[PDB]
């Protein structure tokens, strides 16, 4: 129980930022029939807290409770596939995007046996469980497909929340049917709040200098500036206006990739960034991150007329990654095909 | 127990549709003679070729009848073609007896109403084809389909087409208010023309984010920034601001702009529309709007495959900025 | 009376008559001549001699005792999980008595077609009793075979047979059969069949029926391919950017009927042994396997095609 | 009926677009004449080879190449010589203590050598000796039991031990379960009563014919004992329950796992339950000790097959053995049984080599391994092949048939070797000449570069014969993984194309070749021109240099270019660190980890650094401090550094 958890807000009247779109959620509440959600909006914004917001209004506090269990679901290609789930009496969660090709093996199962507990349990509370479903972006298409004809099939049985950071990939007609929620970034000043806030619910006090420093190295991401501040509190017992914000590791890990990857254009150091970029895939960094951190990194040492090859150039190699399977082709492709520029652009 | 405004406020009867005349008129025929032959419904969305057809069926069979001779499936099945094929066998396999009180033997056919016709292969087609001519006589189709084209020559050749065209703002909008009214909501017209501006002739979506919008807003007024939020629309100082950030020719503020947008929450497919909106109604060059939608038809087609949306806009936004700074 | 098939009529008997994958067959050879052959499994592309291996090798090893000693069980039988659990397993202890060095053979011919439960049933039997059975198991893709059953045997692996090899049996075949022939009539059959014995002699035996000689022009008449002078003329234009007679020819294969898949085989195999240089062959190899993808996800259309002989055209006329 | 058909359009009069005629500009209106006139392809005929690779010429003596193979025994001095390589080969192993052994088991054959050379006491199992230790000594524990009942029924006429009655052994396949608790079972006189998935166990069937085997005495207890009687239905030795793979539960073994709940609770008998399904050891509710084999070190292995092959007269190479228990992923058994095949046919290649770290060494397994002898010709080396341009047909049909043939496992071969297949050179990790140098190094940089965009090409806009991603996600994943094979009798009735495999793998084959061939050929042509560079005195070659893991060189080629130990570890920390209980309740996954683990690993890095100052020891309370309950081993491997 980090500072994370601790201190999430359990009801839609603690939240501290977006209170308008707070009270709308509840007004939503207070009607009886609440539409299937989409909640979209970046990492670290708030979705899934004002997600729990909304569950613990709908039910009880029975939904504060949380339970694991294990589904093992046979495919139609008969091949059984075994995967983890959060649930409550009230609502299921889950994330089937890690079932792969075989995510619409959960999808078009998984919520049919919530249905089957929809006429099995009976609370006379309300005629419907939530089933979150988390990552839907991750979904395919064939995926989406049958989540759209499993919310029209069990509209009246269940309700969907759909929680997700980007609804490029998503369906039209999967849009077509839920009601949108944008969660935004919370402002930097937003952040001092909270971090003040949970500073002093945990008993100390911490300067507002150091306060927007963590709130502006935190990229507008709420939890990453809770992990930093805590982070800062393992550090330093009082908090001072110069502590050292410590940084990620894998970030100047990369960081330090970008640096060998400018500093030299040979075969040699090529190899050696293929094996930095290895040892980060097996970290269980993401392909997509480290592409993007790559870019972010690799952009202060170019000139102005590179920046717009350089940015069309990691834009590709990361359509072809979204593409392919092996994702270490197109990261070390990019690399090496900035190398190639950035080498003819040193030559003139 | 409630049921959303969007069918529940369907023209109940033939002729309570609006701005169709030779389609109710063809249709009137064919229920006088209480003959329904095979139907194709082409048309933009929210037209009202689903309410039309139902509102058939409601006159044609009696309403405790009308929802079991009735079935609604779509096309856009992931699992094949014999999954519609066999669904829509055993429903046509039963015949379960039905009359109506009126004194009106009610017809032996029933109706199949199969929705995005023109979503399925040429092969899923010819299985339709062939499930139609087995059961010729004992159900008779329809097809709600987008474009008629996409429909293969056998099925075409046989159910009478009719075309929806879509109905104008100042009908939509008295619609509008008209739900507005009967459901004891108080919005401001200009709200409702916006409603009809952000829809964009999709009555079905804008009653969708009326009822939206009155159950989110809770009983207060409808503002146009609740229905921007609902519709997912980008509001259009950020998109002046994506135009400026390319025409200054500096990559930094348009980092930071791209940045701005993304951290908002803001949908790039949304972005990437009104993008393409904006750029093939100005004065730009055409070579300078050949090029930009060019890349904006694959900066799409990237979006759809799962790219990241923050490279995909630095990559279109460089190429816009290119594209303005290379002219001046 | 009966006329038999040329596949069967000229079936190899002896281990020495197979042709093609000469180290694992010389291995076998030397198994079946000394004995106690342990479980194997026959992996490789169709019609390249696993299952003609299989019978020799037992055979050999048997003898008069092929008649007793031996299990065959193809995807025509059932080979359940209750087939697996009682018949194979009577068969695995019962009693056979077998000179030294020889043990009954239980043959699972295409273990592709196996049900995983009946092969998670199989993984002990085929442990415990190997001291008096053995199980040589045959199939295509030894992926569809579970890791327990490949972890119990030894996996040998088949290739795709050469060309020159097809032609010895083929010449084997004419010389026993006065067949008449021309060399081009051979080329064609040998193109027909791309690695497959079994496609080049059902080929040989059907041009053989239809019109008794073997020349080019029958051999696609009987099999009915798009042509390969067609499809070779195709790439030559495409070769210098001639994309008006390119598609002329590709417009002509198209309204003959042709579907895309076999049309865009047809490319890929042509342009595999097309005389050019080794870039230009990359690219245009690198163009058809785009495309191809593009037919196998769903969408082929001529303007597909048209758009490929065209990306071809554009390979050459631009740096 | 037969009613008419009408297409109603709502064609208001006027809209400039519903009535239109053909434009006249003259560019759209001069139709080009369309001709159908194609070229005859009676004239001409086709010549041989045109569209294969076909020559008039044949070889002749150069194939069918008998062995005609006579090994004669070993004398003891060349088995010595031979056992003193083994050691230099292997330091840590010690090679005394086995050999005499093995001579024992083998002093016209009928069982395999999997039986042959089974290990009969349980201190010849190779590897996981924490296991063995654990098993061997609990089921000490077990036959003193035993022995104490026997005498408290002769003399007649247990938190503190804390002896479950039961383990869980689980691992990978082949690694040596069964055979660990046979070869404990013989060493202690038990009894084993196997059941397999093999033989019908319903669960009414096995309670009904099993317990009391369990609850009761054996009735011979002298004599013929240590026998394994597989159960089924169409010195005093202790009976023993073994469960073999458990994991495989069908429709007819019902109530299966019932059945072995209800011998849980109701033994006096030692039960054994094997597995390879991770899984099961978190689905099965009850106590039982848990047993895991780890993978065994693939050194100490290779040397165990050495053993094997020297017992056989036969003289091998340890890179050879290391290459196959890489392709085997170290599987024992497995590689026993590719051993005894490709032996017992008469060896790979004769060959000579001197070590003195005597009869000609015999490597070539690995190649024929994967079937690259029935592509190429005997004397003909894979990496000779790959380093020679290629220019003929056959040998480029060769080349092709190399790739199609490791194409089929989704294996990338010239990817995973692209070093040393290169022309460069490869090390072991521990001015107008300026600009010409710069020129080469660029030329080569730039070839490597088109290479890997054209591979990531292949990858990305290509078909793959299987597909990638289909029950999990990609590689290097945490969240599952655990794709156990199928379990029921059903078939799959699936609709996937076996057109699009074939074609595709022959596609993706010919153009990684092309590609290949390309690059190589490109970094030839720049490296001829070395010499006038190093005639000018700079040299780039250490530029030039490709550096490489001391794993990836002790084979002659490799399956991949990861660390798959380095990956596995990474996983399993995340799974170890992410199964604490205040942590299993966070939603996401792909944040969860990019966020949370560097974070924690900040707060045991900087937990440890300041132990190391010699603070208050206070400050090794702040993780349980705030209720964070993990195991020590993963904070500490936190606390280490980031690589
Ligand atoms: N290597 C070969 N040498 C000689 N004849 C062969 C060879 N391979 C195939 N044939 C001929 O082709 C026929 C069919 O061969 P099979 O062994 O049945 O093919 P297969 O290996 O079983 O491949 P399958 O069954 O499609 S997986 C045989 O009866 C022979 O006449
Ligand atoms: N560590 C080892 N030392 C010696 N021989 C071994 C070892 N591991 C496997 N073998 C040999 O390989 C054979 C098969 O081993 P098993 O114990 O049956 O494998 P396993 O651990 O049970 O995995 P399964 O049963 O395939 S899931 C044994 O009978 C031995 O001959
Ligand atoms: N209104 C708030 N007050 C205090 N803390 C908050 C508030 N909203 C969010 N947080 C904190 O920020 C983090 C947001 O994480 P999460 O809910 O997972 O959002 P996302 O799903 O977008 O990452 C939570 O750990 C929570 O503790
Ligand atoms: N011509 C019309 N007359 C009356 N109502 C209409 C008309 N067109 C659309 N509507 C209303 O708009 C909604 C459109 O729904 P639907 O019939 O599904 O549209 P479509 O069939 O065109 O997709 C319905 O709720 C209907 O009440
Ligand atoms: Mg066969
Ligand atoms: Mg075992």
């Amino acid at each position: 129980s980090l500072w994370v958890d601790k201190y999430r807000p359990c009801s839609l009247g603690r939240l501290d930022y977006h209170k308008e779109q707070a009270a709308q959620l509840r007004n939503l509440v207070q009607c009886g029939d609440f539409p299937h959600l989409l909640v979209y909006g970046p990492s670290g914004a708030g979705k899934k807290t004002r997600i729990m917001c909304i569950l613990r209004e709908l039910y009880g506090v029975g939904v504060e409770k949380l339970r694991i269990e294990h589904q093992t679901i046979t495919t139609p290609s008969k091949k059984k596939i075994e995967i983890s789930t959060i649930a409550s009496n009230y609502h299921l969660e889950v994330n089937p995007s890690d079932a792969g090709n075989s995510d619409r093996v959960v999808i078009q199962e998984m919520l049919k046996t919530v249905a089957q507990s929809q006429q099995l349990e009976t609370n006379s509370q309300r005629d419907f469980k939530v089933v979150l479903l988390t990552e839907v972006d991750k979904l395919t298409k064939d995926a989406q497909h049958a989540l759209r004809r499993t919310m029209e099939k069990y509209m009246s049985t269940c309700r969907l929340i759909l929680c997700c950071n980007s609804t490029s990939k998503v369906i039209p007609p999967i849009r077509s049917r839920c009601l949108a929620v944008r969660v935004p970034a919370p402002s930097i000043e937003d952040i001092c709040h909270v971090l003040s806030t949970v500073c002093k619910k945990e008993g100390l006090n911490l300067p507002s200098q150091l306060a927007h420093r963590l709130a502006e190295k935190s990229c507008r991401n709420l939890r990453k500036a809770l992990l930093m501040c805590e982070a800062c509190r393992v550090q330093q017992y009082p908090f001072t206006a110069d502590q050292e914000i410590p940084e990620t590791d894998w970030e100047v890990y990369l960081r330090e990739t970008a640096n060998a990857i400018v500093s030299q254009q040979t075969p040699q150091r090529l190899l050696e960034v293929r094996g930095r970029l290895y040892e980060l895939l097996t970290h269980c960094i993401p392909p997509e991150i480290i592409m993007k951190g790559l870019l972010s990194e690799l952009l202060h040492n170019c000139d102005g007329q590179l920046k717009g090859e350089v940015a069309q150039m990691a834009a590709y190699y990361e359509h072809r990654l979204q593409l392919g399977s092996k994702a270490i082709y197109h990261l070390e492709a990019f690399v090496a095909k900035f190398m190639a520029l950035y080498k003819k652009f040193m030559e003139d | 127990k409630p049921v959303p405004w969007v069918e529940k406020y369907r023209p109940k009867c033939v002729d309570e549709v609006a701005f169709q005349e030779e389609v109710v008129a063809v249709l009137k025929k064919s229920l006088e003679g209480a003959d329904l032959p095979n139907l194709l419904f082409y048309g933009p969305p929210g037209t009202g070729k689903t309410s039309t057809i139902l509102a058939a069926a409601r006159e044609l069979f009696g309403p405790e009848l009308f929802r079991l001779r009735v079935l609604e499936l779509n096309a856009s099945d992931e699992r094949g073609i014999q999954v519609v094929r066999e669904k829509v066998k055993n429903f046509a396999q039963l015949t379960v007896s039905g009359s109506r009180s009126d004194g009106k033997p009610c017809p032996p056919f029933k109706i199949v109403i199969l929705d995005e016709a023109d979503s399925m292969t040429s092969a899923a087609q010819a299985a339709l084809r062939r499930t139609m001519e087995k059961e010729s006589k004992t159900t008779r189709f329809c097809l709600i389909c987008n474009y008629v084209s996409r429909i293969i020559e056998p099925l075409t050749s046989r159910c009478s087409k009719f075309r929806f065209k879509p109905l104008s703002d100042k009908i939509q909008q008295q619609r509008l208010l008209d739900i507005a009214k009967k459901e004891n909501v108080k919005i401001s017209d200009e709200g409702i023309a916006y409603l009809v501006k952000v829809s964009e002739g999709d009555l079905r979506k804008a009653i969708t984010f009326l009822q939206s919008a009155t159950r989110l807003t809770g009983g207060k007024e409808i503002t146009e920034k609740v229905i921007t939020d609902i519709a997912g629309v980008i509001p259009a100082e950020k998109i002046d601001g994506v135009f400026a950030a390319c025409q200054s020719g500096s990559f930094d503020k348009l980092e930071a702009v791209v940045k701005d947008l993304i951290d908002e929450g803001h949908a790039a497919t949304q972005l990437v529309n009104q993008l393409h909106d904006v750029v093939v109604e100005n004065n730009l060059s055409d070579k300078q709007k050949s090029i930009i939608t060019e890349k904006l038809a694959e900066v799409d087609k990237c979006l759809a495959d799962g790219a990241d949306e923050h490279l995909q806009l630095i990559s279109l936004c460089a190429t816009v900025m290119q594209q303005l700074s290379q002219n001046c | 009376h009966y006329e038999l098939p040329w596949v069967e009529k000229y079936r190899p008997v002896k281990l020495n008559e197979i042709v093609g994958n000469e180290d694992t067959v010389s291995r076998l050879e030397v198994f079946a001549r000394e004995g106690n052959v342990p479980n194997i499994i026959i992996a490789g592309p169709p019609g390249t001699g696993k299952t003609t291996s299989i019978l020799c090798l037992a055979r050999a090893l048997l003898g008069p005792a092929l008649k007793d000693a031996m299990l065959e069980l193809n995807a025509s039988n059932d080979r359940g999980i209750d087939v697996v659990r009682n018949k194979i397993k009577m068969f695995a202890q019962q009693k056979v008595t077998l000179p030294k060095g020889r043990h009954k053979i239980i043959i699972l011919d295409e273990a592709d077609s196996m049900t995983d439960g009946a092969q998670q049933a199989l993984r002990r039997t085929m442990e415990i009793y190997s001291k008096t059975t053995r199980f040589a198991l045959a199939c295509n893709a030894s992926d569809k075979i579970i890791e327990p059953i490949q972890s119990r045997c030894a996996v040998l692996r088949y290739t795709k047979l050469t060309d020159a090899q097809i032609l010895t049996r083929l010449m084997n075949v004419i010389e026993k059969e006065r067949v008449p022939y021309t060399d081009d009539g051979l080329e064609a059959i040998i193109f027909t069949a791309q690695g497959d014995m079994r496609q080049a002699l059902n080929n040989l035996q059907s041009t053989f029926s239809g019109f008794g000689f073997i020349n080019s022009e029958n051999v696609f008449k009987v099999c009915d391919e798009p042509h390969p002078l067609l499809v070779k003329e195709m790439i030559q234009h495409c070769v210098n950017a001639n994309i008006d007679e390119a598609y002329k020819i590709l417009a002509h294969l198209w309204h003959l009927g042709y579907s895309p898949e076999d049309i865009i085989g047809n490319i890929f195999r042509v342009c595999k042994t097309f005389q050019m240089a080794e870039y230009l062959k990359l690219e245009f190899i690198k163009e058809i396997g785009y495309t191809h993808m593009k037919i196998a996800e769903g969408v082929n259309s001529l303007l597909q095609m048209a758009g490929l002989l065209a990306r071809l055209c554009q390979k050459t006329m631009a740096p | 009926s037969f009613q008419r058909v009408v297409h109603v359009q709502q064609k208001d009069d006027g809209c400039c677009l519903w009535h239109l005629k053909p434009p006249s500009c003259p560019l759209l209106t001069k139709f080009k004449e369309l001709n159908t006139k194609v070229i005859d392809l009676s004239k001409c005929g086709i010549a041989l080879g045109e569209f294969s690779t076909l020559n008039s010429k044949l070889k002749s003596g150069n194939s069918a190449a008998v062995f005609m193979r006579t090994r004669k025994e070993f004398t003891e001095e060349v088995r010595n010589l031979l056992l003193e390589e083994i050691r230099w080969s292997n330091p840590e192993f010690s090679l005394k203590k086995y050999f005499p052994l093995l001579l024992k088991k083998q002093i016209t054959e009928d069982m395999l050598w999997t039986e042959k050379y089974q290990p009969q006491t349980a201190s010849e199992l190779i590897g996981n000796e924490l296991a063995i230790k654990k098993l061997h000594s609990w089921l000490k524990d077990w036959k003193r039991r035993a022995e104490l009942e026997e005498r408290q029924n002769l003399k007649g006429k247990e938190e503190e031990s804390r002896l479950c009655n039961t383990v869980l052994i689980t691992g990978p396949t082949g690694v040596g379960k069964t055979a660990a608790v046979y070869a404990c079972a013989q060493e202690l006189g038990f009894k084993i009563f196997e059941v397999n998935a093999s033989s019908q166990r319903s669960g009414r069937q096995i309670l009904s014919q099993l317990k009391e085997a369990t609850q009761s005495h054996q009735v011979d207890k002298q004599g013929v004992n240590s026998q394994k009687p597989c159960f089924f239905n169409s010195k005093n030795a202790t009976s023993l329950i073994l469960f073999e793979e458990v994991d495989v539960i069908f429709d007819e073994d019902a109530g299966f796992l019932n059945a072995i709940k209800t011998f849980m609770a109701t033994t006096k008998r030692p039960v054994i339950l094997t597995t390879s399904d991770p899984t099961f050891s978190l689905m099965f509710d009850g106590c039982f000790e848990e047993i895991k084999f780890s993978t065994p070190s693939l050194l100490n292995v290779a040397s165990y097959l050495q053993m094997i092959c020297l017992t056989e007269n036969f003289r091998t190479d340890v890179k050879d053995f290391v290459t196959l228990l890489t392709a085997n992923t170290c599987d024992i058994r497995k590689s026993i049984l590719y051993l005894q095949f490709w032996i017992r046919s008469g060896g790979g290649v004769l060959e000579e080599r001197p070590l003195t770290l005597l009869p000609k060494c015999d490597s070539g397994c690995a190649e024929t391994l994967f079937g690259l002898k029935n592509i190429f010709s005997p004397s003909e080396d894979l990496f000779s092949f790959l380093k020679h341009k290629i220019t003929m047909k056959e040998e480029w049909h060769k080349f092709i048939q190399l790739l199609t043939e490791f194409q089929m496992r989704n294996v990338d071969f010239l990817y995973s070797n692209l070093e040393f297949i290169l022309p460069l050179p490869v090390d072991t990790i521990p001015t107008t000449a300026g600009k010409k140098c710069s020129a080469l190094v660029s030329h080569c940089l730039n070839s490597l570069s088109e290479f890997m965009d054209n591979m990531s090409f292949l990858d990305a806009l290509l078909t793959d014969v299987r597909e990638q991603n289909k029950y999990g996600r990609n590689d290097f994943s945490w969240t599952n993984g655990k794709v156990t094979s199928g379990l029921c009798d059903e078939f799959s009735l699936e609709s996937n194309d076996g057109w699009t495999s074939q074609s595709s793998g022959e596609l993706k084959a010919a153009a990684e070749a092309l590609s290949f061939t390309k690059c190589s050929s490109a970094i030839s042509k720049a490296l001829e021109t070395l010499n006038s560079c190093k005639k000018l005195g700079r040299d780039p070659t250490n530029d030039l240099t490709f550096y490489v893991s001391q794993k990836r060189n002790n084979v002659y080629f490799s399956q991949s270019a990861a660390n798959l130990d380095n990956a596995w570890k990474r996983i399993s920390v995340i799974k170890s660190v992410f199964s604490s209980r205040s942590l299993l309740y966070v939603g996401n996954r792909q944040a969860s980890i990019i966020e949370y683990l560097p974070t924690l690993r900040n707060i045991c890095k900087t937990e440890k650094l300041k132990e190391q100052g010699k603070s208050k020891r206070r400050f090794l309370h702040y993780f349980e401090g705030i209720h964070l309950d993990i195991p020590k081993e993963t904070v500490n491997t936190l606390a280490a550094d980031f690589p």
